[PDB]
RNA sequence: CCCUCAGCCGAUCGAAAGGGAGUCGGGUUCAGAUCCCCGAAUCCGGAGUGGCGGAGAUGGGCGCCGCGAGGCGUCCAGUGCG
RNA sequence: GUUUUUUCACUGACCCGGUGAGGCGGGGGGGCGAGCCGGGCUCUCGCUUCUGGCGCCAAGCGCCCGGCCGGCCGGGCGCGAC
């Protein structure tokens, strides 16, 4: 029991975990950013369907929220399709616009029709 | 916004593996890879430090401690020398006369570094021009273009 | 059998030479703010000029006697609180279908049986926090003619009852076959504590200056001898 | 958990000119490009039972079998070379 | 004794400086010089000045401590460092 600095440091005490007697709230708050909430509708521009026709690219609306992530994950789950990549731009209405290009399986053309934007 | 040269003195920790460096009033005659000694036993050429009751009368000393312990306060400007007069070995009381003229009893086991500091005499050269006073007093503080206060209003 | 690549190697400690070994510090150790203060609050007791009613509880009774006193109070506890409900069992064989002696705890319950000649034997604790609780029972007991004896430890007299800390304990009677105990305790603690009562009135505690300084004025004692 | 080990010594904010790894050429629009397209690179972070080579690292001294390679058991070295 | 009634100095409130609050004040095996005939004594030091190297996380000595099979492997504690 040797002290071989000049210093007291304060002893490291145990601190216990919460084992609480009741959650403060009841119900976990059901998430409002899902699929249908963060797609709002496809742009049916002549530069949207310019971009359909010459890039393999859809150009949607989004969420202001949303990451590319969450649209990409989106698109995927809403429309059956697979996604080579998003690029977002923020525009100056204060709404999200989302061009959402296809892996090579898949054809922009043939997908706008279905959804039901020409 | 200084006279006289610093310099960096490496000494080595005596309780860990450690190495400290100071910042020391450089005396006139300290060179790089000098060796110098500080503490009682050590020795009476110039670089070194030694208590003021470990000396004899007339050893010329610079960056001399008021109180022991504080790390030295007198005769610290470029080309100053507080020398030794007398010691008292009972109740331990050395006199000391200052730059000014003034005679003061200090604690006599408070510490300097021996020979006087270095970049002396250079109140000498004139500064001639008003841009080399302002280009001093920038280094300093903000006092330089002395308003005289007669010219001033009311 | 004797490997000679094992080698001695000296370190030689002295001023400039080696990095110092990882000594005990116990003593040059900057402590926090409360043990520091608890420390020369024991150096002031120690210092300073402490008057008589306050230092006579620095006169504590022996080891010997302290030890033959609570092997004689141990026999005469209050009940536990669990104690009592098994004497609330032992009711109803009468009802549904004459107290011990203890010791007398707290300090109004002690002095109240002081005053009225009602105590046998006052038992005190040296270390009351606030020291004005406690600093007349020396009189009282006293002027009253109270046998009383101060022990060490009010959470050792504490554990006599069945709490944390208890200032004074008083015995107001005991059984027929412990009187001898209690006979023999009342005459080696009314003689050392009632008797010498003129002289620990007039006895100043403290003023005993720090071990350095007396070490320097025995040093200037023997510089002119 | 509990044992052994730990100085910089000041929370936090403060630069679209200071510090600060790494993208460039051609094409493309009515309006955007070092951002879209095509084609060449590149920096940081990671890999679950670790994805492939190369490096460590495959000498030296033996003894039988042997036409010699070279094999078979033994006994020493190897955290790279000029 | 309880005041009153003057100079020297005491520490403990209060103030300043220092530091990562690291060796303070006594004594003591220990070492040089002081002195009586192995004996016990008053003081002085406490291990580094020839160079623009290297210096930590112990060497050594002493006592026990679980197995496996008085012979088969690695740990703790002092002095070292009063």
């Amino acid at each position: 029991k040797i002290r071989t600095s000049p210093t007291f440091r304060r002893p490291k005490t145990l601190r216990l975990r919460r084992q609480p007697k009741y959650p403060r709230k009841s119900a976990p708050r059901r998430n409002k950013l899902d699929h249908y909430a963060i797609i709002k509708f496809p742009l049916t521009t002549e530069s949207a369907m310019k971009k359909i026709e010459d890039n393999n690219t859809l150009v949607f609306i989004v969420d202001v929220k949303a990451n590319k992530h969450q649209i990409k994950q989106a698109v995927k789950k809403l429309y059956d399709i697979d996604v080579a990549k998003v690029n977002t731009l923020i525009r100056p209405d204060g709404e999200k616009k989302a061009y959402v290009r296809l892996a090579p399986d898949y054809d922009a053309l043939d997908v706008a029709n279905k959804i039901g934007i020409i | 916004g200084r006279g006289a040269p610093l310099a960096k003195v490496v000494f080595r920790d005596p309780y860990r593996f450690k190495k400290r460096t100071e910042l020391f009033i450089a005396a006139e005659g300290i060179h790089t890879g000098q060796f110098v000694y500080c503490g009682k036993k050590a020795q009476l050429n110039i670089g070194n430090v030694l208590p003021v009751g470990t000396m004899p009368e007339g050893t010329i000393v610079c960056c001399l401690e008021e109180k022991p312990g504080d790390r030295g306060k007198l005769a610290r400007a470029s080309g100053n020398y507080a020398t030794v007069i007398s010691h008292n070995p009972e109740t331990k009381k050395t006199r000391v006369k200052l730059p000014s003229g003034s005679k003061k009893v200090i604690s006599s086991a408070n510490r300097a570094v021996v020979g006087v500091v270095a970049g002396g005499g250079r109140i000498d050269k004139p500064i001639l021009k008003a841009g080399r006073a302002y280009h001093k007093y920038k280094a300093k503080r903000n006092c330089w273009p002395r308003v005289r206060g007669v010219a001033m209003n009311p | 059998v004797v490997n000679p690549l094992f080698e001695k190697r000296p370190k030689n400690f002295g001023i400039g030479q080696d990095i110092q070994p990882k000594r005990d510090l116990t003593r040059f150790v900057k402590w926090p703010r409360y043990i520091r203060l608890q420390r020369q609050r024991a150096i002031l007791y120690k210092r300073l000029k402490v008057p008589p009613a306050i230092n006579q509880f620095t006169q504590v009774l022996d080891r010997q006697t302290a030890t033959q006193l609570l092997k004689l109070a141990h026999k005469y506890r209050p009940e536990t609180k669990q104690e009592k409900k098994q004497r609330l069992l032992a009711r109803a064989e009468k009802k549904a279908a004459k107290r011990p002696p203890v010791l007398r705890a707290g300090v109004n319950t002690v002095t109240t049986l002081v005053e009225n000649k009602k105590a046998q034997l006052v038992v005190i604790a040296h270390d009351v926090d606030p020291i004005e609780l406690v600093v007349f029972l020396p009189a009282l007991c006293r002027k009253m003619g109270v046998p009383y004896c101060i022990l060490k430890g009010k959470a050792r007299l504490c554990r006599l009852v069945h709490r944390k800390t208890c200032t004074t304990v008083a015995f107001t009677q005991v059984n027929s076959e412990d009187k001898g105990a209690l006979a023999k305790l009342v005459e080696a603690i009314r003689t050392n504590y009632n008797d010498r009562y003129d002289e620990i009135r007039r006895h100043w505690g403290g003023n005993v200056l720090g071990p350095k300084s007396v070490a320097r004025i025995a040093k200037l004692e023997k510089a002119k001898a």
